[PDB]
């Protein structure tokens, strides 16, 4: 779906949802009273994986899964983990993202069965009890999500520009599968909230070139781009891979989830 | 859900019934949603607004896509979303726009009932419709439901006589006309075209342009099946029956064999757009006619694009298109009645 494809520089994504890193860290301090910085990053990684598995089970294309992931990050960029249960927010984000596309529809019963099945078969290390929410909870949460996001639903991702860049290189067979997989991995970080997607694409393609010992220095030279920003993004990617190595989500996530601040009931 | 979070958002939430007076001021009653003329309650606002209450409850696929695309689209000739209200209690969605007093359905009906006053009105309308559609098309957004009722025109105010394209068909399953008036439908739709295209929008603009010149729908005519016999009969009565050379890919259309069973070339041998438009006092050697013939091309791949149409020397010929289509002249058209 190529709707608004060349409109990024006048888009709500660009004008409202590229955030300042210090504003983002300031709002995060309220949850850092409960969780360490490392634990908060481990939580955001975990929920990126939850959303990916939900989207895979429902057979959605990667762009839709990416949009749902961006909705989730946008919500928790502004609000505490205690505001709405992230177990409820994740499938709600997938549901809303699926309705922005017109090629088929996710039914109510299929969404709920997917959340129930994915959490039990793939995330039982984190969750001891079955998915407790019914469709009325998803529908209620969707209204809050749409409101917080100021109805900003069209999201731009690095896949499209990556595709153009690898075709420009004439290196689709060699570099595309690896570069694409590194784009997926960047959703385990805050990068999509801080940088335009084309810059993330270039940084992913650079890492792919280094991994595969491919000399593309001359090609990167022919681009008109701030390379300091590209290097910043590369550094976050390399950092994610070191955190990945030191993180065992299966051993740690039940403990980290228990430390999350939890939603307060009424009096 | 956290209780303090919940009551804080409830306390801060803008409700449509608090901000706008609209009860009894319904002006549209379609399937997509009811439209109301609204006035601001708070700031003593002089301006009129349009409130669309979306049909059904929750956020359907069509509601989501309409909100998603309107949130991004910004052009003078495309209707401009000001605000979305989400009413939690009844699960209704309200869309706020600036109010357009007029539209081409009512403007054309007025002329038809009376019998293009300022000499550049038809031209200026056509140019602004092409400009808005071009903006949609350049962003890979199709209208998919173009007709006179969806071409609004602003009344008295800062945007006097400006066209606003509205009621885009934002949701169509698989971009398909085959999924759940035919006067503005391109012949390829009637022969079973499986997807909406830019060309389908351009045909419809052609039909509107003919209707503005004559005051009559050019393809006026009396199931889920896309094939409509009498609508195809009306197109051939006006245009003539297409030669093999005019539309080579007609053979690829799913209903081509049905067309061949039902229709003979001989039936339309003395029919043409030249002859049709001559009967309605439009000159065949006018730049207006030559542009019209480029818009109403039977083969969609031979149909002119919106950008090419905007470049036509018709728009360089006196009178030039104006930003106010009424050209500063007094608007004689009635205001809309409340329902
Ligand atoms: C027949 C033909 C057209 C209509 C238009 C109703 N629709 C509208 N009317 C006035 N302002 C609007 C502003 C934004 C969107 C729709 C509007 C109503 C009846």
């Amino acid at each position: 779906d190529k709707a608004m494809a060349g409109n990024f520089w006048q888009s709500s994504h660009y004008l409202q949802w590229i955030l300042d890193k210090q504003d983002l860290l300031k709002e995060r301090q309220k949850d850092l009273k409960f969780l360490s910085e490392e634990e908060y990053w481990k939580l955001q990684i975990f929920f990126t994986n939850v959303i990916q598995a939900l989207g895979e089970h429902l057979k959605l294309r990667q762009q839709v899964i990416a949009t749902a992931t961006v909705y989730f990050k946008r919500f928790y960029a502004r609000y505490s983990l205690k505001s709405i249960d992230p177990v409820l927010m994740a499938p709600t984000c997938v549901f809303l993202a699926s309705k922005v596309e017109e090629f088929g529809v996710v039914s109510n019963t299929r969404l709920i069965a997917a959340a129930t099945s994915v959490l039990k078969t793939r995330f039982s290390y984190a969750f001891p009890k079955e998915f407790p929410y019914r469709m009325n909870h998803i529908l209620e949460c969707e209204f809050y999500l749409l409101e917080l996001m100021d109805c900003c639903l069209i999201v731009y991702h690095p896949y499209r520009p990556l595709l153009q860049y690898v075709q420009d290189m004439g290196q689709e067979d060699m570099l595309l599968p690896l570069a694409w997989r590194i784009v997926n991995d960047t959703y385990r970080t805050d990068l999509c909230l801080l940088y335009p997607p084309f810059m993330i694409a270039l940084a992913c393609l650079h890492v792919a070139c280094v991994v595969q010992q491919k000399d593309a220095r001359q090609w990167f030279a022919e681009l008109s781009v701030d390379m300091e920003k590209i290097l910043e993004i590369i550094r976050v990617i390399l950092k994610l891979y070191e955190q990945w190595k030191n993180f065992d989500e299966r051993k740690e996530m039940a403990t980290i989830l228990s430390k999350m601040p939890k939603p307060k009931p009424p009096p | 859900m956290d209780y303090d979070f919940k009551v804080k958002l409830s306390s801060e939430r803008e409700r449509v019934e608090d901000l706008f007076e609209y009860e009894g001021c319904k002006v549209g009653r379609g399937t997509y949603g009811h439209v109301y003329k609204a006035k601001r309650k708070d700031g003593k606002d002089d301006k009129d607004y349009a409130l669309k209450q979306i049909e059904g409850t929750g956020i359907s696929m069509s509601a989501c896509r309409e909100i998603a695309l309107l949130r991004e689209l910004k052009h003078p000739n495309v209707i401009s979303l000001q605000k979305v209200f989400l009413s939690h209690a009844d699960r209704k969605v309200w869309l706020l726009f600036d109010y357009a007093e007029h539209d081409l359905w009512h403007i054309i009906k007025f002329h038809r009932a009376s019998k293009q006053l300022p000499r550049g009105m038809v031209k200026s309308l056509l140019y602004q419709i092409l400009d808005g559609i071009h903006y949609l098309h350049a962003n890979w957004v199709l209208h998919r439901d173009l007709k006179p009722a969806n071409i609004l025109v602003m009344g008295e105010g800062p945007e006097r006589g400006r066209v606003k394209i509205a009621d885009m068909g934002f949701a169509r399953l698989f971009n398909s006309p085959l999924k759940p008036t035919f006067w503005y439908r391109a012949p390829e739709l009637l022969l079973g075209a499986r997807h909406y295209t830019k060309a389908i929008d351009i045909w419809a603009i052609g039909c509107i342009f003919a209707e503005l010149l004559t005051s009559e729908p050019i393809f006026h005519c009396r199931t889920s099946n896309p094939y409509h016999h009498d609508q195809l009969d009306r197109i051939f009565n006006v245009m003539g029956f297409p030669a093999d050379k005019d539309w080579e890919d007609i053979k690829k259309m799913p209903e081509h064999s049905t067309l061949m069973k039902d229709f003979r070339r001989n039936t339309y041998t003395n029919c043409s757009l030249i002859k049709y438009m001559e009967k309605h006092k439009v000159k065949p050697d006018s730049k207006a006619f030559h542009l019209l013939q480029k818009l109403l091309t039977m083969d969609p791949i031979k149909r002119i694009t919106s950008e090419q149409a905007m470049q036509d020397p018709y728009f360089l010929e006196d009178p030039l298109p104006t930003s106010d289509v009424f050209a500063g002249c007094q608007i004689p058209y009635p205001k809309r009645e409340f329902l």
